[PDB]
RNA sequence: UCGAGUACGACCAUACUUGAGUGAAAACACCAUAUCCCGUCCGAUUUGUGAAGUUAAGCACUCAAGGCUCAGUUAGUACUGAGGUCAGUGAUGACUCGGGAACCCUGAGUGCCGUACUC
RNA sequence: GCGGCUAUCUGUUACACGACAACGCAGGUGUCCUAAGGCGAGCUCAGUGGGAACAAUCUCACGUAGAACACAAGCGUAAAAGCUUGCUUGAUUAACGAUUUCCAGUACGAAUCGAGACUGCGAAAGCAAGGCCAGCGAUCCUUUGCG
RNA sequence: AUGAUUAGAGGUUGGUGUUAAUAUCGACCUAUUCUCACUUUAAAUGUGCAAACAAACCUGCCUUAGCC
């Protein structure tokens, strides 16, 4: 500062200087060809953050972005266990919650009958409802919350499309559809290697059944294709 | 030796022409593909449409008449 | 004649403005154009993968051709003693919406609506007030002039 | 007072050998059990070449140690040199190390083939809140106006030790 | 439960960055951990996985300065299109018919709105 | 007349569209790259302000480009277009369709928008038919490919 | 501001004329300064466009290319 520069200093972009959007991934994304003329682009913007996870499918207008069908992983605990919230499987189930409640504000009830409840090792994509995943500046690392919802939108009526190349059950050649269908459901192991000898040592995620954990999510997974509403209770 | 001069008053003889209105030469040639083969099949209809409309006419103008 | 490329004698014509640099707005991406409507030809550089040439700068035409990502541009140049319509060739980002026509857009909107108002309508709502014409004005502050050094 | 304690970063005891070769044949081995993780390499770009390192040639073995098992490695910088060193190497943001010409002047061993190396605890303390300085998503500003200065440093310098 | 809260944004400094103040619910946030995918020479960064905790940073709210935006000047000034069988000097100078600044300084204020949710 | 430059590139000339001349000024060109191409990710440069056995580098600040981008110059770019790494050949065939610049609206040269494959890099949207824009060549003949 | 161009008021970095005390001119440090090419949507003059019977409507076709 002091002097002169502060004069010809341009601020940059007001999210970019602090915030989130990346206005070279942003300009990709809702990018379209002129050709469809004002065809509809619907993004996939999904946000993890520490807590929780969120997750909107959003196109842009000139108005500015006009979020449709947002669903967090804030509303399925009204459904599900509410103990793992930033959970892989959790990103999952938000997946199909925020796939499912758009087809049923699109009032597609064809396309409704989503993909096979279990875990794919992978699905080819397009006719369905389409959209564009948008991770922000969350990285692309070989599994993530980002992807789980991903393929938990695909696996639920979307028609995000996608490679297997970066899947948890990925590697050097293909994807795994063992060690996808443990981690989009559960894998508590995690929990019944520590947390469950946790007592067996001194003092110290309690009131979990790591026998019932796998299916405390697939309860809910056959449950949103049945209660898309599924709001937390108000009031 | 480059002059210029004389120039400006030489195009303005003899007039410099307008251009001519979007009427003329509109070829939607060179353009973009996917468009002009749309815009080619719907001419092809549109003028099964055309040449149809005309074999009513003429059928309608005669017994009617 | 020892310089005459396709990028010749404009420094301060493809020169960002001052403390605007950058990316292209997501507006210019988020455009809609047909082929018809009218477009200011204002190449911008920091894009430098479609910009016309100088000529066709503070140019504006009709859309003949919208590609995916190019919106093909007709703008007439007088070359010497006749125009040619040319057909230009850029991306959209090189592109704006030419408001040149909103002066009676808007107005024809108005106007008719009113007119319509005016000869049939519902009802004749009062318009803008007449301007240039006499009166026997009352002044409120006299004043004079001769000199101030 | 829980968060605005001061805790020491990281300690990367940096070597800054010549040019490499022969030279460098043991220094990495005999750094690999310092602190259990690889020591780096330094591509130079300037490279004086008086000592003899040219550009991208291997002179400076750098390391990395940080988290608990570098606070336990720091009893060794707080061990050889009394303990304390000249309060004139704390830094302007409040970093400080030791050092010594003898590798084997720690639970290290002098061995034959190897030459007489050393190493050079360079720490650097500073409070909980840096990892909001540098974040790939969602940064912000250092968090200025509340961090470790040459005044807060000689407080830590000499409280944990 | 109401204003705002996150995340998505559109204008892109009135929004910037400074010294602080301020944070009541939530919600971000740092935070715990290598028990897995993960790639970190590093649990820094991120990326598995959750809540002992904490407003210490962050962040939004307050004032209150460069800068920025709007205006008052600056100033009908500079400059300029046009016109003299204008005046001298080949220096622009005034005039007439018009257009008409800027830097500066005295100001004003120092963002605004738009989709979903949540209360 | 020697001397030097005709084909070209940037600034300037050049006068706020464009155009605009001078053995007019200033500089460059007849190349160089299997990466200095392509893409994705990660990162942020010149400088500085202080710090560490050795003593540069690891430290963190502040850093609107004061660097880099194969080169001349000018534009341009800061979660990059620069830096590092990865994986690669889109530097290919292009049914070439149109256009721009030079223009006589003729080539050529270089560009721009496309289409069809086949593709590479990306999770993806998208990006790529070289490295932006100087770096190049008719008839005839020779020559290879093409069936 | 990229640069200046620079001396006038005096005080980190070199050599040096001095008796750890002192300057000395450069670099610097400052409030400036002087008058220029580089700066700014900063003129006048310019120039590109559009401006009434299909450019708006109230409607209805057909292939639907786009998008579910
Ligand atoms: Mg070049
Ligand atoms: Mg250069
Ligand atoms: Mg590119
Ligand atoms: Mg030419
Ligand atoms: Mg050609
Ligand atoms: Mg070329
Ligand atoms: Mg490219
Ligand atoms: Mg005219």
């Amino acid at each position: 500062k002091n002097k002169a520069y502060f004069k010809r200093f341009q601020v940059k972009y007001r999210r970019r200087r602090e915030g989130k959007t990346d206005y070279h991934a942003r300009r990709q994304m809702v990018l379209q060809d002129k050709t469809k003329f004002g065809s509809p682009k619907y993004r996939l913007v999904v946000r993890i953050t520490n807590k929780d996870i969120i997750a909107q499918i959003v196109q842009a207008k000139i108005v500015g972005d006009e979020v449709v069908m947002a669903a967090y992983a804030h509303e399925l605990p009204a459904f599900g266990i509410e103990h793992g919230l930033t959970n892989y499987a959790a990103a999952y189930a938000t997946g199909l919650l925020l796939a499912r409640r758009t087809l049923a504000k699109l009032g597609i009830a064809d396309k409704f009958q989503g993909a096979k409840e279990a875990d794919g090792s992978y699905s080819a994509v397009r006719f369905p409802f389409k959209a564009i995943l948008d991770v922000g500046l969350a990285r692309t690392t070989t599994g993530a919350r980002v992807f789980g919802v991903l393929k938990g939108a695909v696996d639920g009526g979307m028609a995000v499309p996608h490679r297997p190349n970066r899947f948890p059950g990925y590697n050097k050649e293909k994807s795994s559809l063992d060690a996808k269908v443990h981690r989009d459901r559960i894998f508590g192991k995690h929990v019944a290697e520590y947390l469950k000898q946790v007592k067996e040592e001194a003092s110290s995620a309690a009131k979990v059944l790591p026998e019932s954990i796998e299916g405390m999510y697939k309860k809910a997974h056959a449950a949103i294709r049945a209660d898309p509403s599924k709001s937390l209770p108000k009031k | 030796n480059h002059t210029n001069h004389n120039q400006s008053s030489k195009n303005h003889r003899n007039g410099i022409k307008g251009p001519m209105p979007l009427h003329l030469h509109n070829s939607k040639r060179g353009s973009w593909l996917p468009a002009l083969v749309n815009a080619r099949r719907v001419r092809k209809h549109n003028q099964k449409a055309a040449l149809k409309k005309r074999r009513e006419r003429i059928a309608a103008f005669a017994a009617k008449n | 004649v020892h310089s005459y490329g396709y990028k010749s004698g404009t420094r301060h014509l493809f020169a960002k403005k001052f403390r605007k640099h950058g990316a292209p707005s997501v507006s210019t991406i988020l455009t809609n154009i047909k082929v018809g409507d009218y477009v200011d030809v204002v190449a911008d550089s920091a894009v430098r993968e479609g910009m016309p040439h100088k000529y066709y700068h503070g140019r504006t035409g009709i859309v003949w051709n919208v590609t995916p990502r190019g919106v093909g541009v007709i703008i007439n140049k007088p070359v010497r003693t006749r125009t040619l319509r040319k057909r230009i060739c850029v991306r959209f980002e090189h592109v704006r919406k030419s408001r040149c026509q909103e002066a009676f857009k808007a107005k024809e909107h108005q106007f008719q609506a009113y007119l319509a108002a005016k000869k049939a309508g519902k009802a004749l709502p009062p318009l803008k007030k007449s301007s240039r014409m006499g009166g026997i004005v009352r002044p409120k502050n006299v004043e004079v002039l001769a000199r101030r050094v | 007072n829980p968060m605005r304690e001061i805790v020491v970063k990281k300690l990367c005891i940096n070597i800054c050998v010549g040019e490499s070769g022969d030279r460098l044949t043991r220094a990495s081995k005999v750094l690999e059990q310092l602190c259990e993780q690889t020591p780096v390499l330094s591509r130079a770009r300037l490279t004086v070449r008086t000592f003899g390192i040219r550009r991208n040639e291997k002179i400076a073995v750098h390391c990395t140690v940080r988290g608990k098992k570098a606070e336990e490695l720091l009893e060794k910088g707080l061990k050889v040199k009394e303990f304390e060193l000249k309060s004139y190497n704390f830094s302007d943001t409040g970093s400080f190390g030791f050092g010594i010409d003898e590798h084997i002047d720690l639970g290290i061993k002098y061995d034959p083939s190897t030459g007489i190396y050393g190493m050079d605890f360079y720490v650097v303390l500073g409070r909980r809140g840096e990892r909001v300085a540098h974040r790939k998503r969602k940064c912000s500003r250092v968090g200025h106006s509340h961090h470790v200065t040459k005044e807060e440093a000689m407080k830590w310098f000499e409280k944990v030790h």
